[PDB]
């Protein structure tokens, strides 16, 4: 996720992403998108 | 302020939603990437307006001119506030 | 399930509401990953009720 040089909102992002991982978030929207509306079996 | 992120319409990060053409706003917009851009905007406390790169691109910077375009540009000149979008992380781009 | 999973001329399917397809649902195992990925999209439906 990218933010202008310097801006303010860069360490919550970064915190939020680590989170997200953490948490497996990341993991189920990768399979969301991917996997579980796959078209070809 | 309602944070500006700009974003690509790329499969299946992000996708004209079923019925986007009576749709308006983030509600036009579906996919890994609008949903991210939720979960982000939930834990960092902010609002914000999904915005298209208007040239679709991802961003190069022009050898001759030194003018990036695409997403990275958007964030370079002001006109966008975060992109969140698959966007590489590359070493000229982490320079600017 | 390997010999099913790994053809495609022989459907195969479950009961629906139940903890057979409950199974294949949340399965992490390849095998019966690939069965799944199979079922829920057959046309016409390999479930029954």
């Amino acid at each position: 996720v990218a933010t202008p040089k310097g801006s303010s909102l860069r360490t919550p992002v970064n915190l939020a992403v680590l989170k997200l991982s953490e948490a497996g978030v990341l993991d189920k929207l990768k399979n969301k998108w991917w996997y579980d509306k796959g078209e070809c079996g | 302020r309602t944070v500006v992120v700009t974003t690509i319409m790329e499969s299946p990060y992000v996708m004209y939603k079923k019925n986007h053409e009576m749709f308006e706003g983030n509600d036009k917009y579906e996919g890994y990437c609008v949903d991210l851009a939720s979960e982000i905007a939930k834990h960092i406390g902010i609002k914000y307006k999904i915005a298209i790169v208007p040239d679709g691109k991802y961003g190069a910077r022009d050898a001759d001119t030194k003018i990036w375009n695409g997403m990275v540009g958007e964030l370079v000149y002001g006109k966008a506030e975060i992109a969140i979008a698959p966007l590489t992380i590359t070493l000229v781009r982490e320079e600017v | 399930a390997e010999d099913l999973a790994k053809q495609t001329e022989i459907a195969y399917g479950t009961l629906d509401s139940g903890s057979t397809k409950e199974f294949f649902r949340r399965s992490k195992i390849a095998v019966y990953e690939k069965m799944w990925t199979y079922m829920r999209s057959a046309e016409p439906s390999v479930f029954t009720r």
